[PDB]
């Protein structure tokens, strides 16, 4: 009993995290810096604790309306370049992973390794970028996860829907938190007024 | 030779399949001492987190709302204060056990409930702390608190007071959306000597026992 | 009876899966002894390559990058040179460690530098090498880095010197785009006997420790 | 290195695979004793129910269809009742029996019949309970009867009576939609004192004995 107030059953469930959505006729590609932030349920969750550590499954569900159509999704991983362009060079890299995957075929699959320099994500951050009054304050600091990249490989009118389920996994929680009281704002921000 | 099965190719979302690493050879960061590790949620409901008793429109947006007002100039008749021991609702509802039992179905175990006296140490006074079960009805007067379960407790000897209601349902668990209610009365007059503030505050906390459990994990807009 | 799951069919890039091989019967030539093998990109961080201190552009298509001038016609007061010890910048970043460690996103471990003395038998000179570690600032004089951690290294009596700088970084690995600067100075003048050239030059070296890490590869334009 | 065979990918409906929990982590409410498990359905068919023996337009719409008349004012030559032993026919078609049987195709074992005498402590009479074989044909008179397998039952004497009918086919089973008659006849009239019932009811009920069986499931409209 009690397996499911565990921290891998209340923080490691499927969720979408994100939803990519591009159109082709640069252009034919779209990108994703990969958060927990962008949705306020998931955030929620993880925001009850101040680290949290895990490994991470992606599960892209694509649909697509106008033979069958070829998607190229590439994981970015921390301080990697990111494309510019349908046909950039980044593409081609052997150090971002990618996953070729084309229509009807089964959902891509893969797990992105616990990526960071530090031991752990920081879920809040009191602390800085630099001395600046520019300087960027709270977990947008820290915590570059990667960037979830999407190209149509086929040569030509469509419109794409990529939902990115992710699910973490093998996860660890530290030092507990309050729960959100009052509606999200923004990303990564603590900022609550209306 | 195989069969692939009805199952075969779906993308159920609570799967739970081995999948491959993107990035073979890279090793993450070694992991660290951190004090504070959570294993299970259970662990916070047992935190003593402090109700927000006092829920009127002129107090909900300040520190206020988890104060009672005990004082000298007062009709010593009315019930002091009432909690309805559903975690499902006000007051309960926001405290840390009743926002984690809001991400599950069911709940069941012991809530521990406590009180703290924070008038002056030249401060004394009795209160009757009474807990209803569920359907019986909350007590009308001070004498029909005191035939019920009830502790009279002297503020004056004893600074804080614990209540444990345990579990009473006819199912292992009930729903997160009665248990009883817990309610307050005057026992004696608020007694002070001279020079002494003839009013106090009392604050109310609760719960989870090492028994509590949270079954059947449900996400829902009591957030925005 | 099998189900496929949601990974089936994929080409994930960085895949370890078997495959057929497209030639049976076929034996590959037999793996003669060649000597020089590399098992680890480790082994060729751990040589020491000439680190093009004098990039000015004058001397950036030549072999004068590598040289450092040390003369009796000087400002005396003046750094001799400055090295930033960050590989991912210049003019450690063209070394083969800088261009080893551009492949990859982060670093750690010991940077060992060295610095060798060209002149003549009969010249003698004291240079001041000085670490400063990361944050504190590079020195604006001689006795500033004399109060840090330093070398007085008389190059009449010995025409090598070295420093090993430890890794010292919050956490366990740094990005590859401080760890502190080797500043060097003039403790004395430049001392020749008649019929002797009244300058020299150095030449500065760097190479890993057996600790030297690198992690999370990376393919970037830093060649085009 | 696989093959999918013929079957692969199929929905069919009489499948045994495993297939993905929709819910891991949730733990199930724990099985409690309750009274009354039934393992088998012929747990069921071994209790005896009463048969609607008296089928007729006045008497299908009420408790009356169970009761057979016994009385004085009768023509003795006559049957009191018959019932054909086929479970797929009226009467015995609507008793528990007959309604487990009608969802499968095949039945085979043995049947209990009893009979329960209703008129008072006073009332006396011999009925000639008789079983005819199937093929045989009913028999027309109690002089028949009695030439045949028969009890002569005194309901003075005994208020029940019981005849178990043994299977008996040429198959080892038989279809659901004969088994021979069981006919009952007056030995005697009704013999009572004064301030008595000149008449009684009697309950015929059936059941399946321990060796009963039942093959090849079926759903069809014999319940709208």
């Amino acid at each position: 009993t009690r397996d499911e107030t565990s921290i891998e059953s209340f923080l490691g469930r499927s969720g979408c995290i994100a939803m990519i959505e591009f159109n082709t006729s640069g252009k034919g590609f779209k990108t994703w810096k990969v958060s927990l932030q962008e949705m306020a349920q998931i955030r929620r969750k993880y925001e009850l604790f101040t680290y949290t550590r895990f490994d991470s499954e992606i599960t892209i569900v694509t649909a697509a309306a106008a033979g069958h159509i070829v998607l190229q999704f590439m994981y970015v991983p921390p301080g990697a370049p990111v494309p510019e362009k349908r046909d950039d060079y980044t593409w081609q890299s052997g150090t971002n992973a990618s996953v070729f995957w084309q229509e009807g075929q089964p959902y891509p699959r893969f797990t992105i390794p616990f990526m960071s320099i530090a031991s752990a994500y920081y879920m809040f951050y009191d602390g800085y970028d630099g001395d600046s009054a520019a300087s960027k304050y709270g977990s947008v600091v820290t915590n570059d996860m990667g960037t979830i990249c999407v190209r149509i490989v086929t040569s030509n009118d469509s419109n794409i829907v990529c939902r990115i389920y992710h699910k973490a996994k093998h996860i660890k929680a530290w030092c507990p938190r309050p729960p959100r009281a009052v509606a999200y704002q923004h990303t990564h921000s603590t900022n609550y007024i209306p | 030779p195989v069969m692939l099965t009805p199952g075969s190719g779906q993308f159920l979302t609570t799967d739970d399949t081995q999948s491959p690493s993107a990035f073979p050879y890279f090793h993450p960061t070694k992991e660290i001492f951190i004090p504070g590790q959570v294993r299970n949620l259970i662990e916070m409901c047992q935190v003593d987190t402090l109700i927000p008793v006092n829920n009127t429109q002129e107090n909900v947006r300040s520190v206020n709302m988890y104060t009672v007002d005990l004082r000298t100039q007062v009709d010593l008749a009315k019930e002091v204060f009432s909690i309805p021991v559903d975690i499902a609702s006000q007051p309960l509802a926001t405290t840390l056990i009743g926002e984690l039992a809001s991400y599950y179905t069911h709940w069941t175990g012991s809530l521990r409930f406590s009180f703290m006296f924070c008038g002056s140490a030249s401060s004394t006074l009795k209160l009757l702390i009474a807990y209803t079960p569920p359907g019986v009805g909350k007590p009308k007067s001070r004498r029909e608190a005191m035939l019920g379960t009830h502790l009279v407790w002297d503020v004056g000897l004893q600074s804080t007071a614990s209540l444990v209601v345990p579990w009473v349902s006819a199912s292992h668990f009930r729903f997160t959306t009665s248990a009883g209610y817990i309610t307050c009365w005057y026992q004696t007059n608020f007694v002070v000597p001279d020079s002494t503030p003839d009013n106090a505050k009392m604050v109310c906390m609760v719960s989870a026992c090492k028994d509590f459990c949270l079954r059947l994990a449900r996400d829902t807009n009591l957030h925005t």
